[PDB]
This record gives C-alpha cells, sequence and structure tokens, in this order.
C-alpha cells in the first residue's frame, strides 16, 4: 500500500482522478487509469 | 462585458488557427469540461465551424 | 481515437467492438446453417452420381 | 418515455433493445436451425412419397 501525499489549491482536487487531464494530471502527478486506490482530501487552509 | 445569458453573444471562430493548449494551459478555467472531444487532442483535429 | 482520449474511447470502442462481433456471430451461424444445407445436398449430389 | 427523459432514457431503450434484439436473434437462429430438420423430413418424405 504505498501512501502518495500533497498538496493542490481547493478546486483543482477535481483533477486528481484517474483519466482525467490538466495541470496537476499533466504535470505533476497521474494516477493510472486503471487505479485501483482511495483519493483523501480535506481543507488546509488552517495548517499550510 | 460578456453578453446576459438570455442573449448568448455568439461569434464565429472561423479561417483562423488555433491552438486549444494556451487555451487549457490557463490557471483561470475552474471548469473545462469538454463533449464529444479530449483537451489533449483537440490540437490534432481541425473543425469546419 | 483522434476524438477521444483513451479513458473515455475505451467506452465507445466497447460498443463498436459489441455490435461489430455480434455482426460477426450472426455472419458465421448463419454459414455454419447454411452450410449444412450444402452438405446435404453435397450428398445427395454424391448418391445421384 | 413517462418517467424520464431522452439522455437517460436513451441508455435504459438501449439495455431493453440489446436484450430484445438478442431474443430474437435467438429465435430466428433457433428457427433456422429447426427449418433445415423439417426440410431435411420434407426431402424424405418426398422421396417415400
Ligand atoms: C486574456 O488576457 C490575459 C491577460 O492579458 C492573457 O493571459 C495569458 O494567457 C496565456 C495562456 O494561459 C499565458 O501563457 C500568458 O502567460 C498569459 N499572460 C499574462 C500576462 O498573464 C490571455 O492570453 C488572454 N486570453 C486569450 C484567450 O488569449
Amino acid at each position: 500500500v504505498y501512501a502518495d501525499s500533497f498538496v493542490i489549491r481547493g478546486d483543482e482536487v477535481r483533477q486528481i482522478a484517474p483519466g482525467q487531464t490538466g495541470k496537476i494530471a499533466d504535470y505533476n502527478y497521474k494516477l493510472p487509469d486503471d487505479f485501483t486506490g482511495c483519493v483523501i482530501a480535506w481543507n488546509s487552509n488552517n495548517l499550510d | 462585458r460578456f453578453a446576459s445569458v438570455y442573449a448568448w453573444n455568439r461569434k464565429r471562430i472561423s479561417n483562423c488557427v488555433a491552438d486549444y493548449s494556451v487555451l487549457y494551459n490557463s490557471a483561470s478555467f475552474s471548469t473545462f469540461k469538454c463533449y464529444g472531444v479530449s483537451p489533449t487532442k483537440l490540437n490534432d483535429l481541425c473543425f469546419t465551424n | 481515437l483522434s476524438r477521444l482520449d483513451k479513458v473515455e474511447a475505451e467506452v465507445q470502442i466497447d460498443r463498436l467492438i459489441t455490435g461489430r462481433l455480434q455482426s460477426l456471430q450472426t455472419y458465421v451461424t448463419q454459414q455454419l446453417i447454411r452450410a449444412a444445407e450444402i452438405r446435404a445436398s453435397a450428398n445427395l449430389a454424391a448418391t445421384k452420381m
């Protein structure tokens, strides 16, 4: 179980899903289109 | 100023080259949902209008 | 495959595959039924010979 | 078609069309196989006549 963690600006959380494309999915981190796994995201303005 | 939604402003972009990558790379576009075509390939197509 | 990217194209391709493969299964079934009819005619022709 | 509008109904219709069309292809295939059996019996009857 690889756990991969990073930060992204709120409305870009849509980009992460498998088969998406755009700034994160194109140039930073892409999920495989047959990904088995879970994407966990939560607000961090209280910290970051 | 844009149009109001009831009277949408329509412009024919035609007889011109269009790189859609420079659109899609704009961090402004919170929504860029496409149908029947995928953004990664738009530059491989040409369209009648 | 020019318009769409793989994750969407796979759904479109699967529908053409389904219909093209069902067209072929219909063809090969029909040719098997009709080949049995020709072999009946060939056995009859051999007997008449 | 009383419950749903077109964009949703078309998926529901496609499922019924698939299953109803496969029902007919099963019928017509089996009726062809069984028609060959009748034609064998008819040729035997003609020969016995
Ligand atoms: C609308 O105006 C903006 C600001 O003048 C243009 O912004 C450029 O957009 C491209 C594509 O994302 C970037 O590569 C440039 O770096 C941007 N320039 C600046 C100064 O921010 C934008 O090009 C214009 N819209 C269109 C469709 O051309």
